[PDB]
């Protein structure tokens, strides 16, 4: 499913 | 209740090479951002690298990119660096990382230590004042723990009689691969001839025991 | 290769306002830098604070805001608290990897400031006979941490060959100490003649200087 947002996109 | 434990580390001669490991509990690793970074002493925080969830694209610092490999092992819930033919200068507090729209979860930190010295036992000199003159300015005297490998030193004073103003600060490792030490007291400038001061330095790693006695110069 | 800037410390005290900033020497500071801001605590007690310029890591008390001002990527800490003094690391993000900043050493007072008691010490003659000489220059129970101490000999600013360590925070009064210790070669140390140490905290007007003359008292 979703999985933790990282510090850069 | 989330914890991310550091394993690895140690002391590792110059050219040698170390892997550390991180294992994380209490998240759902497999989803998670991972990095490493490095704090090194009289430095700032350092990036190292970062490696996605599935391990699909590792970014590490342009710098140091050739010296260090990020891996992960989602069935384990741990993550790895491996650190290949290192250099004095390596020597520092990595950590391990995991991104929640930031550095959220911290480990405890793994110390690597880069030396290719052999135990030493200390040199231990005096810090002793001039001959003072002024108004009984509070008079500081001190030792000086030099050159000596590995970290683990205790200084007292007068066998430990002393301790009111005792400051023995933290040791820096010098250039040379050795360490450095330096402990300091403050006592009333009126008692300097009439009192006298021992420092007591123990290196336990080289069964080495000095009591040196502070004393002002002749003048 | 990128360098990020941010202010060398700054001091504050209990319920006012913070901002620290953070340049990016390409060019302006982008919301695509993805600025982060990272805390350092007392025995290397690092905690995430804000990421992707504006997100804070969930958990983080709302007085800490990211926010971006001008050129620079800022870390606004509104009605900062004692427990808010740290250093704070500036990260941005550059398409591919993170360039952290030299960082900032926030000082929030606990107390009133304390300026350092400063003593030079000469090298022991047993020393001398090794070869190499250590003047050493101690720097005792000042608030807050930042100081900066500079060796002269015979007027000449030294770089290079001093090397500095400070204790831990006392917890009862809040003060350091600070040994910088400078280290030459006895040929060296025997061709010059003034030893000083020039000692520069908040808590002095003007700079003081303790020195020595070698062969002299
Ligand atoms: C690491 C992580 O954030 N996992 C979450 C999961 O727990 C659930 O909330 C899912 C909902 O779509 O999103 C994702
Ligand atoms: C909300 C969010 O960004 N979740 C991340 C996603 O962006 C992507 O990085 C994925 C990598 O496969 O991990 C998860």
């Amino acid at each position: 499913g979703s999985t933790a947002p990282p510090a850069h996109g | 209740e989330v914890k991310l434990l550091q394993s690895g580390g140690g002391l590792v001669q110059p050219g040698g090479s170390l892997k550390l490991s991180c294992a994380a509990s209490g998240i759902d690793f497999s989803g998670y951002w991972m990095s490493w970074v490095r704090r090194a002493p009289g430095k700032g925080l350092e990036w190292i690298g970062e490696i996605t969830p599935d391990s699909s694209t590792i970014n590490y610092a342009p710098s140091l990119k050739d010296e260090f490999i990020i891996s992960r092992d989602n069935a384990k819930n741990t993550l790895y660096l491996q650190m290949t033919k290192v250099r004095s200068d390596d020597t520092a507090l990595y950590y391990c990382v995991s991104y929640y729209e930031g550095f959220a979860y911290w480990g405890q930190g793994t110390l690597v230590t880069v030396s290719a010295a052999s135990t030493k036992g200390p040199s231990v000199f005096p810090l002793a004042p001039s001959s003072k003159s002024t108004s009984g300015g509070t008079a500081a005297l001190g030792c000086l723990v030099k050159d000596y490998f590995p970290e683990p030193v205790t200084v007292s004073w007068n066998s430990g009689a002393l301790t009111s103003g005792v400051h023995t600060f933290p040791a820096v490792l010098q250039s040379s691969g050795l360490y450095s030490l330096s402990s300091v007291v403050t006592v009333p400038s009126s008692s300097l001839g009439t009192q006298t001061y021992i420092c007591n330095v123990n290196h336990k790693p080289s069964n080495t025991k000095v009591d040196k006695k502070v004393e002002p110069k002749s003048c | 290769q990128a360098v990020v800037t941010q202010e060398s410390a700054l001091t504050t005290s209990p319920g006012e306002t913070v901002t620290l900033t953070c340049r990016s020497s390409t060019g302006a500071v982008t919301t695509s830098n993805y600025a982060n801001w990272v805390q350092e605590k007392p025995d290397h007690l690092f905690t995430g604070l804000i990421g992707r310029t504006n997100n804070r890591v969930p958990g983080v008390p709302a007085r800490f805001s990211g926010s971006l001002i001008g050129d620079k990527a800022a870390l606004t800490i509104t009605g900062a608290q004692t427990e808010d003094e740290a250093i704070y690391f500036c990260a941005l993000w550059y398409s591919n990897h993170f360039i952290f900043g030299s960082g900032t050493k926030v000082t929030v007072l606990k107390r009133t400031v304390a300026a350092p008691s400063v003593f030079i010490f000469p090298p022991s003659d047993e020393q001398l006979k090794s070869g190499t000489a250590s003047v050493v220059c101690l720097l005792n129970n000042f608030y807050p941490r930042e100081a900066k101490v500079q060796w002269k000999v015979d007027n000449a600013l030294q770089s290079g060959n001093s090397q500095e360590s400070v204790t831990e925070q006392d917890s009862k009064d809040s003060t350091y100490s600070l040994s910088s210790t400078l280290t030459l070669s006895k040929a060296d140390y025997e061709k010059h003649k003034v030893y000083a140490c020039e000692v520069t905290h908040q808590g002095l007007s003007s700079p003081v200087t303790k020195s020595f003359n070698r062969g002299e008292c």
